């Protein structure tokens, strides 16, 4: 058993971190006080869930997590919330002045004042690990903290934990729910500076999560709570192999191996099915074939894009619930005839499959119906580069006039870091194009 | 994140007092500082504007300033006049005679340090000061001349805090003296350099609204200040209340100001109402949206169709469909896309708060950074040169030590501001 | 269509299906983080010196 | 009022379509780069499909099907026909990697090809415009071979025989009709080509929607037997038919999304 430390940065990362840890406790039978009646090894153990929870001598299961924000408002809700007793106070780190939606303020001015404190609180968790696997980092592209402090932290983690894997859960910016006009600036800046320090990054476009909540959950105007419960179901699908017994994606290195054959193209697309409203009184339960087919419909992807016009380098299917291999292969055979699934020539045309018999857990009172079977598909398709195209365009419109650059330069950043970050993104879009035509 | 409020001169103190009356009522503080409120949205962020005292008394973080005692006396006699901390009354005795030079260079200099001592005491007891908010007119002497002197010194001592102003622009239709264009031009030159955001509250626009829309045949400063306080309450909503967008002065500056000097905002409000007469049909969200963008609802007397919106911030107050608010705001931009610069994607952002202002079931407040604001500054530039070309009324200013050259720089800086706004109207 | 690598356990099983085969240092960080703080300090020194004028 | 932007200023077809849209008083043209459009008449190459359908509050539509280039480029088409099982390795495509006895109009002993305009709407209806055109060649000789309008550079005005005269000819000369002897084959060929790529290019569950106008070029042989030569993805019309076809493109493809018939619906 090797441990994983989760790091949640800024408002998005913290609030999404709370959703995930609430769900993790429900799936593992850990109550809000941290007690786990099913752990018969009191005070310790090298069970799978210990990848994410340490145990106290008093039988408490404590997340291997640190929450970090440059302002106290959001993490204060964790300090007073239903799962407050779960986290040691040292894991909840707060500043006084947030980043003001400004990457440069999070990375340079305010970031440099708190980085050393965060890395020591992190060192405190690493030191309780018998073998540290690496980190799961949750954050927005758009916030000043989520983008600016995260990239500063990712650089230091590479220095202080060179041999250790770093994975990302990144909230891509959408206007329906955005907070700032400069989110395109912060996205490119944080992507450029972080790209080399991240082994695998699961992007979630708030536009996709938002429409799924409107279309499938009948939520007229989804809030952050609606989005985060749906997002945390998906993150739980992605991390279930690290917390449960199995043979697929059992450590962080397997995520690179299985999903990222080429280092810079390391943003797998996540597609999730089925999403069913708790309000539907009568629901006809979906077969393996129906939920698997739904993994190829763009309306269920965490990022809207068209994989038919891209190429696959890797593809995994993560099922939870009443699923057996025969139905999956049957489902795949018929889906393969009817769909445009092109793999790059230097990769086998295949699907790595993982099945967990525990059907998805749903938050009591949430919007998600309990279902008999569900699947999360992780595919590395060049089609996701459409999201980079969208973002780089928005960046280009503002940067051509240098609109708002003075707020970044005023914090100590240099104008040339903008164009330098933009050039990296130009190289990235070019990489996806070579790999996909 | 504490805000420090400063109100200077006659206009500054009068609209300052109204602002504190109106938001106190919104937060459930009575004139004696006691909270008698219903909701807990009212106290969540109450420390942004109020200080805590024994007996759970809430005291405004406000400093009252004037070179003239008379108006501060009237404030102390006003409804909420006893809520202000008495040591925060800072006043002289000679007045400024509607003279920017007396406020900025001679009379105001005598008093400015005492004011800075009070500012310092308030700052030294803040967890994290966001910055400052000043209410003042630009057409008199104290708010205009001493107000801008205060801004210059506050910036020197707090160079990393946000400076925000509510600046009442002079109009010949509501005019105390002929030298208002002189005082306003000298001040605009200061504001361009030393504030991060200023709301252009135009007495011409407030007059036209009272006369044409509200049908008030002879508008008073009371009728003007009703509009100003509705605007001031609206635009600060996202600073005072918890919501999906928890805003502060720096986040407002960052998202509204693409280039440092272009930080002069057109405020808008709907529904427009006159004091005392309440109307009983609430507006529909489509009505709020259309009226709030209508030129007849702007407080800065500029036709928005004569320019482009760089950025827009809107806030809807009351119980209503956020879906309908989103669709209606999306509708106005898609139907009028030519009036929003294409080079700032998604430059319109909307917030919603459940508490409505007193007397309204639903309101919409509008904050525009439009290149049409240049019309305001040209108007003032024309009035200035009409007198300045004959050096008329200058002796009032040379008498205090000022040189003509200073007037030339200020006028030329304001003409530069106009050119810069014209630069982006076409891009 | 070939199935491979099948692993079963009491929690689930995993496996593979092939349809068709193929065909900076801590000091460098300290340097730039401090270069930025000097540009900030410099620009603030121009502000205060201009305000001193 | 709906809004549209124009990004290919060399399309005769959509120049006339812009003209028609404005004159309804219900469409306003935005600037090329304004993104707040309902409709994009897009550029012919590198059209930015990845930036469509992410405009909240806007239903977006575009006059091209991403992926239809496979049909519409010489070497892609042969690749598509040979490899797709729906079009076997197929009785109506000339072997690929000359048609030595074409049908020849009399008088003139001339050679020709038939262009058919086909409009595929966002719902993937296939609409064959009823007006075709033959391109004549002012005398065919083994050992006036390429019927291209420009190459031939005058029988029938501009070297174009429309379907009424051509049908009259088939009755007089050959004792048959344009419908029975050729058009069944053409409707079959069009239907097969577009049903083949429908899963690759359809926009039925997509965040943006597409329609597109195609030009199918056919060659009739001496047995009254039809062959597919080329599929053109950015075709132009004949001056006589511009008005009707462009008006049809608005009724079927544009007003249908943003609110007797000159098209034949090819049911599939
Ligand atoms: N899915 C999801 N996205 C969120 C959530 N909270 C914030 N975001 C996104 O994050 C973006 C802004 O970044 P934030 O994380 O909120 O800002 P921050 O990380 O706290 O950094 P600061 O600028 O200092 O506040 C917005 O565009 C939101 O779309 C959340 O709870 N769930
Ligand atoms: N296999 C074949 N047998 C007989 N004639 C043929 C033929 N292939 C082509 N042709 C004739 O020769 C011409 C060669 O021109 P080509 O087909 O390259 O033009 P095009 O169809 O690209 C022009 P446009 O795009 O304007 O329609 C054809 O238009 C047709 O008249
Ligand atoms: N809207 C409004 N404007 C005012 C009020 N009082 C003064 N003004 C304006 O302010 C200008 C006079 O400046 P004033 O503030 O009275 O001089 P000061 O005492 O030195 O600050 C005039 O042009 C008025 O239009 C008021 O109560 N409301
Ligand atoms: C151009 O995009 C913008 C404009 C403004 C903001 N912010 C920070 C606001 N701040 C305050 Cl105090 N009130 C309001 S009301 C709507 C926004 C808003 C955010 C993005
Ligand atoms: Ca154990
Ligand atoms: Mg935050
Ligand atoms: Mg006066």
């Amino acid at each position: 058993m090797r441990e994983c430390i989760s790091i949640h940065v800024g408002q998005a990362g913290v609030q999404i971190g709370n959703a995930c840890w609430e769900l993790y406790c429900l799936e593992h039978g850990i109550q809000p006080d941290g007690q786990m009646p099913s752990d018969k090894t009191i005070g310790g153990g090298d069970d799978s869930f210990n990848t994410f929870f340490s145990e106290t001598g008093a039988g408490k299961h404590v997340p291997r997590a640190v929450f970090v924000d440059l302002e106290p408002t959001v993490i204060d809700e964790v300090r007073t919330g239903t799962y407050r007793q779960l986290f040691h106070p040292e894991q909840l780190i707060t500043g006084k002045e947030d980043a003001a939606n400004n990457y440069a303020r999070g990375h340079y001015t305010i970031g440099k004042e708190i980085i050393d404190l965060v890395l020591d609180r992190i060192r405190k968790l690493a030191d309780q690990c018998t073998g540290l696997q690496g980190f799961l980092v949750f954050h927005s592209f758009g916030g000043g903290t989520g983008s600016g402090f995260t990239s500063l932290l990712m650089e230091r983690l590479s220095v202080d934990y060179g041999k250790k894997s770093k994975l990302e859960f990144s909230i891509y910016p959408a206007p329906q729910v955005s907070t700032a006009v400069v989110e395109p600036y912060n996205s490119i800046l944080t992507t450029h500076t972080t790209l080399e320090h991240s082994d695998c990054a699961f992007m979630v476009d708030n536009e996709a999560i938002y429409d799924i909540c409107r279309r499938n959950l009948d939520i007229e105007r989804p809030t952050y709570t609606n989005l985060n419960r749906l997002i945390s179901q998906i993150v739980s699908s992605i991390t279930a192999s690290l917390r449960f017994d199995g043979a697929l994606n059992v450590d962080l290195t397997e995520f690179q191996t299985n999903l990222v054959p080429y280092p810079r193209i390391h943003f797998p697309l996540a597609t999730y099915a089925p999403v069913i409203s708790a309000e539907k009184a009568y629901h006809e339960q979906l077969s393996v074939a129906e939920i698997t087919n739904a993994c190829f419909e763009p309306a269920n992807q965490m990022v809207k894009c068209d994989p038919r016009h891209g190429k696959y380098m890797a593809c995994c299917l993560l099922y939870r619930g009443d699923v057996v291999p025969k139905d999956v292969n049957a489902a795949i055979a018929t889906i393969k005839t009817k769909r445009s699934i092109q793999f790059v020539d230097w990769c086998p045309t295949g699907f790595k499959v993982g099945i967990n018999y525990q059907p998805p857990t749903v938050v009591p009172g949430g919007d998600l119906a309990k279902v008999q079977r569900a699947v999360c598909m992780l595919s590395n398709t060049t089609a996701i580069a459409e999201a980079w195209a969208r973002l780089d365009h928005k960046f280009d419109l503002m940067y051509a006039k240098r609109a708002f650059v003075h707020w970044y330069v005023g914090e100590g950043m240099e104008e040339g870091e903008f164009s330098e970050a933009r050039e990296d993104m130009a190289a990235l879009e070019k990489d996806y194009e070579e790999v996909g035509v | 994140r504490e805000i420090v409020h400063i109100q200077a001169g006659q206009c500054g103190n009068q609209i300052g007092a109204k602002f504190w009356e109106v938001i106190s009522d919104e937060h459930g503080i009575d004139p004696t500082g006691s909270y008698h409120g219903d909701s807990d949205l009212q106290l969540e962020r109450i420390n942004v504007y109020y200080n805590e005292a024994t007996g759970n008394k809430y005291v405004p973080r406000a400093i009252l300033v004037d070179l003239e005692p008379g108006t501060m006396d009237s404030v102390r006699s006003g409804p909420f006049g006893q809520i202000f901390r008495p040591d925060n009354f800072v006043f002289g005795q000679s007045g400024a005679g509607n003279n920017w030079a007396k406020g900025h260079y001679t009379e105001g200099a005598e008093l400015v340090d005492s004011v800075l001592d009070v500012v310092r005491k308030e700052s030294e007891s803040c967890d994290c000061l966001q910055g400052f908010q000043l209410t003042h007119s630009l057409g008199g002497g104290t708010g205009s001349g001493m107000g801008t002197l205060l801004i210059s010194k506050i910036r020197e001592e707090y160079p990393d805090r946000i400076m925000n102003t509510f600046s009442v622009m002079p109009s010949p239709k509501v005019s105390d003296t002929v030298v208002e264009p002189y005082n306003a031009t000298l001040s605009v030159h200061q504001l361009v350099e030393n504030t991060d955001e200023t709301y252009c509250i135009d007495n011409e626009a407030l007059y036209d609204i009272c006369f044409r829309t509200l049908k008030l045949t002879t508008p008073t400063y009371g009728d003007l200040n009703h509009l100003v306080s509705a605007t001031m309450s609206g635009v600060t909503t996202c600073l005072r209340f918890p919501g999906q967008l928890n805003a502060d002065l720096r986040k407002l500056a960052v998202n509204m100001v693409p280039f440092p000097r272009l930080h002069f905002f057109m405020p808008g409000f709907a529904p427009l109402t006159s004091r005392g007469s309440q109307q009983y049909r609430a507006l529909t969200v489509p009505e709020l949206t259309q009226q709030m963008f209508d030129s007849k609802n702007m407080m800065a007397a500029c036709d928005p169709r004569h320019g482009r919106y760089l950025t827009v911030a809107a806030i809807f107050r009351g119980r209503m469909s956020m879906k309908e608010v989103d669709e209606q705001m999306l509708n106005v931009q898609n139907k009028n896309s030519s009036y929003f610069v294409e080079w700032i994607p998604n430059n319109v952002k909307t917030a919603v708060c459940d508490i409505p202002p007193r007397g309204l079931k639903m309101s919409a407040t509008f904050i525009g950074n439009s290149t049409a604001i240049q019309e305001l500054f040209k108007r003032i530039s024309e009035q200035f040169t009409a007198m300045f070309r004959r050096k008329a009324f200058l002796h009032w200013y040379t008498g205090e030590g000022m040189d003509e050259m200073e007037f030339t720089e200020a006028e030329s800086n304001m003409n530069d501001l106009v050119s810069e706004y014209q630069q982006y109207q076409d891009a | 269509m070939e199935v491979i690598e099948l692993n079963k356990c009491t929690s689930g099983q995993s496996f593979e299906v092939i349809l068709k085969p193929p065909s900076p240092s801590l000091e460098e960080i300290q340097k730039k983080l401090e270069a930025a703080e000097e540009r900030r300090k410099y620009q603030e020194a121009e502000l205060l010196k201009h305000l001193a004028e | 009022m709906y809004t549209f932007v124009v990004r290919d200023e060399n399309s005769s077809v959509y120049a006339e379509v812009s003209r028609l849209l404005l004159a309804t008083g219900q469409w306003k043209r935005l600037r090329k780069d304004n993104p707040r459009f309902n409709l994009m008449l897009g550029e012919r190459n590198r059209l930015p499909f990845g930036r469509l359908g992410h405009e909240p509050g806007l239903v977006q539509l575009v006059n091209y099907y991403r992926g239809a280039d496979k049909l519409c480029r010489k070497a892609s088409l042969v690749k598509l026909i040979k490899t797709s099982p729906e079009l076997s390795e197929c009785t109506w495509f000339p072997e690929s990697y000359y048609l030595e006895k074409p049908l020849l109009l009399e008088p003139g002993h001339r050679k020709f090809d038939i262009r058919s305009w086909v409009l595929v709407d966002h719902l993937y209806n296939i609409y064959l415009y009823r007006e075709g055109v033959l391109r004549t060649s002012s005398p065919y000789n083994s050992a006036c071979h390429l019927t291209n309008h420009c190459i031939q550079k005058g029988y029938e005005e501009g070297n174009e025989m429309f379907f009424e005269e051509f049908n009259q000819y088939l009755m007089d000369a050959l004792n048959t009709t344009l419908e029975n002897s050729i058009l069944l084959q053409i409707k079959h060929i069009i239907r097969s080509c577009l049903m083949c790529i429908e899963p690759a290019i359809s926009t039925k569950h997509l965040h943006y929607q597409s329609f597109q106008l195609f030009g199918f070029d056919f060659m009739v042989d001496e047995e009254l037997k039809v062959w597919l030569i080329e599929v053109n993805g950015a075709p132009a019309c004949a001056q006589k038919l511009y008005a009707e076809l462009c008006q049809g493109i608005v009724d079927v493809a544009i007003s249908s999304v943003f609110p007797t018939s000159i098209f034949i619906k090819l049911h599939h």
